């Protein structure tokens, strides 16, 4: 599967977890922003790679990145 | 003796067989006969036709060079016009408003100075303000 | 020392507004990693195809700008 | 187990495939307060039923879509619904949300994953892993 | 002919296969700390100036040959 | 004492909004920070949906703009009369139609464009006119130059009558939503007081006006010498001279004794063989009975007295058993969205261009028209042109309506729901009907180059060979050839000699003779069906999966227009439905491509040509499409390479401007390949340097700028490649035509 | 009117008008002065 | 012979700029300032960021191509 990774760079915005559409993300307290909160990846095994996340990422570059791997079946986004 | 290959059009066989029948491209029907008698003066190969030589020398200085000055006081003028009015734009609080809605007063005003732009572009060279410094200019990561 | 109406250079060197020239809006306490907030009257290419504008705000910590004024 | 009546639907060509019976497929069930219609993921639209409803769909994508339609598309705002993944041999596997609160908003109790402690411009050249099985993000 | 046409396609390919992996070299076994300050690391230093220069002169060429040749036709 | 409902001063006429671009749209309003904002602002101006959210401020945009694209059609209606009156040599080809070019369009000498006026007969200098005009005018009445310029002055006249009346019903007194919604009023105005009266008016002139002047003209008066119009109505006995019947005046209409007027209302079908054209009084009667025809069909819609049926309830009684709820549902669809209006009427109207240019050919109304090759193949191929966009546009729109404008909760079980419900069957069994027929046709094609390149002429899908014939074809046209006999027994000939019959030859040149059809005509017409079926599939396609797909499950959420949606599950690029769109106007163009080469070698080959007196018929070239057009080197020999040389040797002389104009279209097409083959990201690295370095001399422009967008990329590309195309194909057929006599 | 004058000066209506300048320039020059291969 | 000569240089020269340009940024540039940690063939960074179709360097070669077989031609 693909691997979403999260940088320092984050300041718990929330926007990459709201554009998530196959719920990748969420949200973990955190202490190094205003925020208090940070982004996380748990679920990485169901994500498809669709940059989303990355889109919606407000910070200068990208506090987010989504590097695509490995294609199964939950990645390639496949309904038979 | 150079351009062996070449030859005056005035004495040039095909020339001189194929100039009685030039096209007249204006209404004035002299225009055909004008242009048989101005194109007489240049050098012809043997299809006809005038050439052109950029070699360097002076003697031909009218097929590159005096175009080619004639060219460049244009070009410098419109870019040195276009550049200073860029650069008075560029602290008027809305820049990008002023480039799309063209401020005529002002335009009009930096067209009428272009005639001095060597002058201006070597005051600006020797200044220091012509070129920014590499340290001052945003550039991509190596 | 960074602190409101400033005018620094920006050294992040993957930022896009290396080397740019920005504006310090506000800066916060401690425990925040990047507290320096800097704005710029460029924006980056943040946003989806197509869109009018990006965004001309960003924070950066106390070691990745140079004063300038 | 699973408990819920599908919604009215006439059915379409659009639905599960063999996919669902041989790898495996995804459920979502919610309470609506009242009788209504709603857009199918799969095309069409679809009466769903007055109190517990449930749906088979093939992809998580497609459930968390209608999900959120639910969530966004009615007036009484339908906030209970659960995405589950069923496996052919049975087992039901429930996926959302993953400890009752929704992962827009922060809750104790969850544990940082993927987060690395490093600005994006810290990773290190490839030249320096070369000949590893890893990647300059994955260290 | 058949024997220029072969060798110029033959020239051409290789020519192009010499800068992709180059450029395949920078992206895996280039090492900035190594080279730091030679020639390899200061080409990267003035690659806005050749990419900027490469393009004026391209564009320099195209545009007053395009011109010429509408011209005559 | 009317459902007229309006606004009075709604909106106030003011400057400033000329001096705030950008001011309908949001995103736009508060200024440009990239170059990409200009390309927004010339991008979504005229989309008045996505600018306000009340559907009756969208309808009075839409009835303004529409005043005022008449106004545009009418200042160009009129240029073209002035052009014709002032610059044509109109009354020259008048006295000698069969000796002199028509010509109006005449080219200032400055630069040698003056080799561009060529003569065009009898004295004149200019260039040669395509577009029919001449023919159009006799055929209308026209002798004088004076007639076309009041004409012209009328047109403009008109035109500021329109932007006149555009200003009004906007800016001061704007109809209500509820006054667009009377859809029934509007359907009987419309069926009877715009076609049927319009068509009732043209047969009064036609009657009039036109059967004395072009009876006079054909039978060998001289232009000067026939009366003027209105000579006819203030002096009846020169009406009653010419057409005996008018002696016995208005009293056989009342009386229902219709026969008398038989002497000028006839159905003689065929074509005068003085001119080459259909009779007059045939359209007379024609347009006299369309105008019956349509008055009737007015009145069908009750508006304000309870008689006639209502849309609404027929659309909702016409339900069966395969279909549930029917056609229910249909009429709010319809009343409420002028995006399946506007789908609706495109995909007809641009049938409806195809059916016009199909049916001129056959059988030319004006006057001289088949005599004229040129004129003939130019309005056949822009007819095809516009018909093939406005189905593309049709195909667009419906998905732009399916995107935004559908509802689920009121389509439930209707047939759209139906049509969202077996799409994919749809999509599947359409799927494989086009790559059969691309097989079983194309396959036809290469099998016999690949037998005629081996040496195997016997083994060809040719008439000396395996053959396949149009057997269905030719039946018809045999039933057809037989109609004046007994199938319709009071018609004097058959309504095309395309079907079959006499060569009817005007001058020395062939008018219109039989159409035989062969094997070549039975592969090139399944060839045009596999194109246009996949054209169909591709548009259909995204119409159909516009709202969502199993690959993407919210496609609608993100829009009618977005470029993709990301790398991820494999790609998604060009998944929206303007990217179908996209990918259609292609499959439109290769296909209309096919069809007016097909049209104009056939016509070449086995239609036009000359008469000799001793009444053979040598045809433009020789016959060869029977047996080159079975084979695609027939096509890139015989065709292309064969009929080139007419415009590649055009230099040095008049028709040198299409020559430049056709390597023109060599160059754009070729100049869009670099915007479809390519991406953004490259361009947007190759900015950043050009950047960098206008601002090491401190002259980088205050708006950034910014490779194009995806979407506009896409569009660029094909906009610019359909233009070089289209161009190219133009200036070859011109070039061709203008050349074979 | 303000309006109107804004308008006026808005990018396409002056790169238009200086393009319609220009080429009236070259025509009119050509027009009296055609076939300039070079200075004599 | 003298204008198709500059005709081939201007070929010449846009072929080197694409190369170049391509080997140059392979590393990064503004758009992709992690262009290495991608690798040297990779499809795009999806539609965000204002889109960033052929963007790798793999893609200039690709593009490099087309004018390395037209001076050919
Ligand atoms: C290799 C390229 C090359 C270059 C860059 C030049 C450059 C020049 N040549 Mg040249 N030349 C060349 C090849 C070249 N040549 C060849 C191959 C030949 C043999 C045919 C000549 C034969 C030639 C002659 C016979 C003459 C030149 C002259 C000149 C100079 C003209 C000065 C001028 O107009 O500025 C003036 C600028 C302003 C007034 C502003 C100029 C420096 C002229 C010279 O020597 O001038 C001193 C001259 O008379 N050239
Ligand atoms: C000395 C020659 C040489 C060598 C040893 C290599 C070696 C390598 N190259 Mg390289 N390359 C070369 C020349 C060479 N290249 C040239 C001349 C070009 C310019 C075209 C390239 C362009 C190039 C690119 C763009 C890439 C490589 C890559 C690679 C690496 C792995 C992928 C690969 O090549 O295998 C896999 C090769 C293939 C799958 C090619 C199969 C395609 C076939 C041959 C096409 C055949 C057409 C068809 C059969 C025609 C039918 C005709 C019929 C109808 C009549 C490898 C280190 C890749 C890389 O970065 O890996 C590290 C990469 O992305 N090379
Ligand atoms: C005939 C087709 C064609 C043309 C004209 C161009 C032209 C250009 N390409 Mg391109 N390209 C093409 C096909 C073409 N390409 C294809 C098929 C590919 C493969 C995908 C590429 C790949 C490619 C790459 C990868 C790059 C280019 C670059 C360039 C530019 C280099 C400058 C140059 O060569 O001459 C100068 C330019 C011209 C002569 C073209 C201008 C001609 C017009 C007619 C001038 C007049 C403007 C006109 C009047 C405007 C009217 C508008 C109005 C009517 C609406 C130039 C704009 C490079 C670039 O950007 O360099 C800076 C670059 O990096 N192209
Ligand atoms: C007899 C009645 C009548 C007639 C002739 C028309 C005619 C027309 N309507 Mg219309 N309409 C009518 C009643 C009528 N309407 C009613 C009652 C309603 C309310 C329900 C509407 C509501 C309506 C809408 C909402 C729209 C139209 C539009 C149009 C135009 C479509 C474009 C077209 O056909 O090009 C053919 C064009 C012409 C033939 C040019 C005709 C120019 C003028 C206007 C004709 C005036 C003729 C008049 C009878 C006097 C001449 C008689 C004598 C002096 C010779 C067309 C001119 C569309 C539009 O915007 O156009 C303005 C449109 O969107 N109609
Ligand atoms: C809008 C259509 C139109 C108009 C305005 C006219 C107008 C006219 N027709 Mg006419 N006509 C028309 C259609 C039209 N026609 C058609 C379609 C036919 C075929 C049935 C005729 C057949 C016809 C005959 C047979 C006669 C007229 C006559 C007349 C004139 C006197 C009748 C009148 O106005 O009082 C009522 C008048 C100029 C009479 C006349 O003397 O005109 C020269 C006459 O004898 N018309
Ligand atoms: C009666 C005809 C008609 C009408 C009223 C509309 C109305 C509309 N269309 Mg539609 N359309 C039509 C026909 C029509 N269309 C056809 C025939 C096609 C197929 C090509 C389309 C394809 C289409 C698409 C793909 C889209 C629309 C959109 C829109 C909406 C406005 C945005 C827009 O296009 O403005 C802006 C208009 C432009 C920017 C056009 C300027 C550039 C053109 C292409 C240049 C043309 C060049 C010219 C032909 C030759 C010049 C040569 C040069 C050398 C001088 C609006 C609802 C858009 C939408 O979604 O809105 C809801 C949209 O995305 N339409
Ligand atoms: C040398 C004497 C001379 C003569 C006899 C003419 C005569 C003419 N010019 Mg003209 N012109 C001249 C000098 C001259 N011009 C100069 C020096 C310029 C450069 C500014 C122009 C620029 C010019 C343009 C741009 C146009 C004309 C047009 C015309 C024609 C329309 C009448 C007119 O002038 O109003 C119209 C004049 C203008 C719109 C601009 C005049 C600028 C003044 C003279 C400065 C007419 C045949 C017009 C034409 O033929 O219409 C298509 C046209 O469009 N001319
Ligand atoms: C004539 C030239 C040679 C053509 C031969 C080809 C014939 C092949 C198919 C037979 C035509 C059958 C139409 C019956 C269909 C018909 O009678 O519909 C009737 C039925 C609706 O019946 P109801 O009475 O419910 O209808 C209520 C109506 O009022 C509408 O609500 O519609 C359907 O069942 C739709 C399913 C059609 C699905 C099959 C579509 C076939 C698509 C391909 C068509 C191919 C021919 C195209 C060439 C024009
Ligand atoms: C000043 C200015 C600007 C800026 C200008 C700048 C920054 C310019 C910088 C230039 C640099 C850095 C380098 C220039 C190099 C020039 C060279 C190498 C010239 C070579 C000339 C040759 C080879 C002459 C050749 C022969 C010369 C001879 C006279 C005959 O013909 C024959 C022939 C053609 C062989 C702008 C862009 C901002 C705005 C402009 O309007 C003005
Ligand atoms: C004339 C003459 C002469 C001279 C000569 C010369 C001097 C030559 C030169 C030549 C040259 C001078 C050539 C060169 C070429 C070059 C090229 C062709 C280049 C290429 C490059 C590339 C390909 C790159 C790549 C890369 C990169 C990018 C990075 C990494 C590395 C590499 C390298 C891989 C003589 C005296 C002898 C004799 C007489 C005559
Ligand atoms: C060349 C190119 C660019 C770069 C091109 C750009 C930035 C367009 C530049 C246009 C110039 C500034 C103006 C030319 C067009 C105008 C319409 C000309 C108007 C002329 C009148 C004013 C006389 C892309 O951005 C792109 C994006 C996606 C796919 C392919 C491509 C692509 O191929
Ligand atoms: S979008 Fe970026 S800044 Fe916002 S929470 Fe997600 S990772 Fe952090
Ligand atoms: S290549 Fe372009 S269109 Fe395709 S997925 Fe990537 S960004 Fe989207």
């Amino acid at each position: 599967s693909h691997s979403v990774k999260i940088y320092d760079t984050c300041i718990g915005c929330t926007q990459c977890v709201r554009a998530c559409p196959l719920d990748v993300l969420e949200m973990v307290p955190w202490d190094g922003c205003k925020a208090a909160q940070i982004a996380s990846s748990p679920r990485t095994e169901d994500c498809v790679g669709c940059k989303r996340c990355e889109t919606a990422c407000p910070t200068d570059f990208l506090s987010i990145r989504v590097y695509l791997g490995a294609e199964t079946t939950r990645s390639m986004g496949l309904a038979y | 003796d150079d351009f062996a290959n070449l030859t005056p059009c005035s004495e040039n066989p095909a020339y001189l067989a194929k100039s009685k029948n030039f096209l007249n491209t204006t209404n004035d029907p002299n225009s055909g006969k004008i242009r048989a008698e101005r194109y007489a003066s240049a050098l012809c190969g043997p299809e006809g036709y005038p050439h052109l030589i950029v070699d360097g020398r002076f003697t031909h200085a009218g097929d590159f060079l005096i175009p080619s000055i004639l060219f460049l006081y244009i070009a410098g003028w419109i870019g040195w016009v276009g550049r200073s009015y860029l650069i008075e734009i560029r602290e008027s609080k809305n820049p990008e408003m002023q480039e799309v809605v063209i401020n005529v007063p002002l335009a009009i005003k930096k067209m009428l100075g272009g005639f001095l732009w060597p002058l201006a572009a070597v005051g600006e060279y020797t200044s220091g303000k012509l070129v920014m410094k590499d340290s001052e200019i945003p550039t991509s990561p190596r | 020392a960074l602190n409101r109406g400033d005018k620094v250079r920006i050294k992040r060197t993957e930022s896009y507004w290396y080397g740019d020239v920005g504006t310090v809006a506000s800066v916060e306490k401690s425990g925040i990693l990047y507290p320096v907030i800097v704005r710029f009257d460029r924006v980056n290419y943040n946003g989806f195809s197509g869109s009018a504008s990006g965004v001309n705000t960003n924070n950066f910590a106390e070691n990745e700008l140079e004063l300038v004024q | 187990e699973l408990s819920g009546q599908p919604p009215k639907f006439g059915g379409s060509t659009g639905g599960l495939l063999s996919k669902a019976n041989r790898e495996e497929k995804y459920a979502i069930t919610w309470t609506s307060a009242s009788e209504q219609v709603f857009e199918m993921p799969t095309g069409g639209a679809a009466i769903m039923n007055e109190g517990e409803n449930l749906l088979y769909l093939a992809r998580k994508e497609q459930c968390l879509a209608l999900g959120t339609q639910l969530r966004t598309k009615f007036k009484p705002k339908i906030q209970d619904y659960k995405i589950y993944r069923v496996y052919p041999s049975g087992e039901v596997q429930y996926l959302h949300p993953a400890d009752g609160v929704f992962p827009e908003k922060v809750n104790e109790g969850r544990e940082a994953q993927g987060t690395k402690t490093r600005r994006i411009g810290q990773n290190p050249e490839p030249v320096t892993i070369k000949f590893s099985g890893k990647a300059p993000y994955e260290v | 002919a058949a024997l220029y046409t072969h060798h110029q396609y033959i020239a051409g390919f290789l020519m192009v296969g010499a800068f992709a992996h180059g450029a395949i070299f920078f992206v895996r076994d280039y090492d900035p700390v190594a080279n730091k300050d030679n020639v390899l690391a200061r080409m990267l230093e003035h690659k806005e100036a050749l990419i900027s220069h490469l393009s004026w002169v391209s564009l320099f060429l195209g545009f007053h040959t395009l011109g010429l040749y509408v011209h005559n036709d | 004492k009317a459902k007229v409902s309006v606004d009075n001063n709604p909106v106030p006429t003011s400057f400033e909004k000329w001096g705030k671009p950008g001011h309908f749209d949001r995103t736009l309003a508060r200024g440009p920070k990239t170059t990409t904002w200009i390309w927004n602002l010339h991008a979504n101006a005229h989309d008045f949906d996505s600018q306000t959210s009340d559907l009756e401020d969208v309808s009075r945009k839409i009835f303004s703009a529409h005043f005022g694209h008449l106004a545009v059609v009418f200042v160009w209606l009129s240029g073209m009369y002035f052009h014709g009156a002032k610059f044509s040599n109109y009354e020259g080809w008048l006295a000698d139609p069969t000796h002199i070019k028509p010509s109006a369009q005449v080219v200032w000498p400055i630069v040698g464009q003056g080799i561009l006026n060529g003569d065009v007969g009898g004295g004149f200098h200019g260039i040669q006119i395509t577009s029919g005009l001449f023919y159009l005018w006799r055929a209308s009445g026209f002798t004088d130059s004076y007639q076309l310029y009041c004409t012209a002055i009328g047109g403009l006249v008109m035109a500021a009558l329109m932007l006149f009346a555009g200003w009004f019903h906007y800016h001061v007194k704007a109809p209500k939503l509820e006054w667009f919604q009377n859809v029934e009023s509007m359907m009987n105005h419309h069926l009877a007081g715009l076609l049927g009266l319009g068509s009732l008016g043209w047969a009064g002139h036609q009657i009039h006006v036109s059967m004395p002047i072009n009876k006079l003209l054909d039978a060998g008066v001289a232009p000067k010498d026939i009366p003027l119009p209105h000579e006819f109505i203030l002096e009846p006995s020169k009406m009653a001279e010419l057409y005996p019947s008018f002696a016995q005046g208005l009293t056989p209409f009342f009386t229902l004794n219709w026969g008398v007027y038989s002497d000028f209302l006839t159905f003689k079908g065929g074509l005068n063989p003085v001119t080459g054209g259909l009779w007059l009084s045939d359209t007379a009667h024609h347009h006299l009975a369309i105008a019956v025809l349509f008055i009737i069909a007015g009145h069908m819609y009750r508006t304000n007295w309870g008689i006639g049926h209502s849309m609404k309830e027929i659309l909702e009684a016409h339900k069966g058993p395969f279909t549930g709820e029917g056609h229910k549902g249909l009429y709010e669809i319809l009343t409420t969205s002028w995006h399946a209006q506007l789908a609706i009427n495109l995909a007809l109207l641009g049938s409806l261009t195809i059916i016009v240019a199909q049916h001129m050919y056959a059988m030319p109304p004006y006057p001289y028209q088949a005599i004229d090759y040129a004129t003939q193949l130019s309005l056949f191929t822009h007819h095809m042109w516009i018909g093939g966009f406005l189905i593309v546009g049709a195909g667009a729109h419906g998905a732009i309506f399916m995107v935004r404008d559908y509802d689920p909760a009121k389509n439930v079980n209707n047939l759209l729901d139906r049509m969202l419900r077996h799409r994919d069957a749809i999509i599947s069994h359409l799927n494989w009907v086009c790559i059969f027929l691309g097989f079983h046709s194309f396959g036809l094609y290469i099998h016999n180059d690949t037998m005629r390149a081996l040496g195997r002429p016997q083994d060809m899908f040719s008439d000396t060979a395996i053959q396949l014939q149009p057997i269905f074809a030719q039946w018809v046209q045999h039933l057809h050839t037989l109609a004046p006999g007994a199938t319709a027994p009071n018609a004097l000939a058959t309504a095309s000699y395309a079907f079959g019959g006499e060569t009817i030859a005007v001058a020395g040149k062939v008018a219109m003779m039989p159409i035989t059809l062969g094997t070549a005509d039975f592969m090139v017409h399944h060839i045009h069906a596999f194109t246009i079926h996949v054209t169909a599939l591709i548009l259909l396609k995204g119409v159909l999966y516009a709202r969502s797909s199993r690959l993407v499950p919210d496609k609608a959420n993100l829009g009618f227009r977005f470029p993709c949606d990301g790398p991820g599950r494999g790609g998604t690029c060009q998944v929206s439905g303007w990217d179908h769109v996209f990918l259609g106007l292609f499959w439109m163009y290769n296909s209309l491509s096919i069809v007016i080469f097909h049209f104009s070698w056939k016509m070449q080959s086995d239609v036009w040509g000359t008469v000799s007196p001793d009444g053979s018929v040598t045809h433009v070239t020789l016959g060869n499409f029977a047996q080159s057009a079975i084979t695609i080197n027939g096509w890139l020999r015989d065709f292309l390479w064969a009929q080139a040389a007419n415009v590649i040797n055009s230099y040095g002389s008049a028709l040198s401007a299409y020559g430049i104009m056709f390597l023109a279209g060599h160059f754009v097409f070729a100049f869009s390949l670099m915007f479809l083959f390519s991406g953004r990201g490259y361009w947007q690295e190759l900015i950043e340097s050009i950047v960098w370095a206008h601002n090491k001399l401190n002259v980088a422009p205050a708006i950034q700028p910014r490779a194009l967008s995806i979407i506009q990329g896409r569009a660029v590309g094909v906009a610019h490649y359909l233009l070089g195309g289209i161009v190219t194909t133009w200036a070859f057929f011109l070039a061709r035509s203008l050349s074979i006599g | 009117m303000d309006g109107l004058k804004s308008f006026l000066s808005t990018a396409p209506v002056m790169i238009m008008a200086l393009l319609t300048f220009t080429a009236g320039i070259l025509i009119e020059f050509n027009r009296f002065y055609p076939d300039l291969l070079f200075h004599p | 012979d003298f204008l198709v000569h500059h005709a081939i240089a201007l070929g010449l020269h846009t072929t080197a700029l694409i190369l170049i340009k391509g080997a140059l940024d392979a590393r990064g540039s503004k758009l992709m300032p992690d262009k290495k940690d991608f690798g040297y063939s990779f499809p795009c960074d999806g539609p965000g960021r204002g889109g960033t179709c052929d963007i790798s360097a793999w893609d200039a070669f690709y593009l490099a191509m087309f004018w390395m077989l037209n001076t050919l031609g």
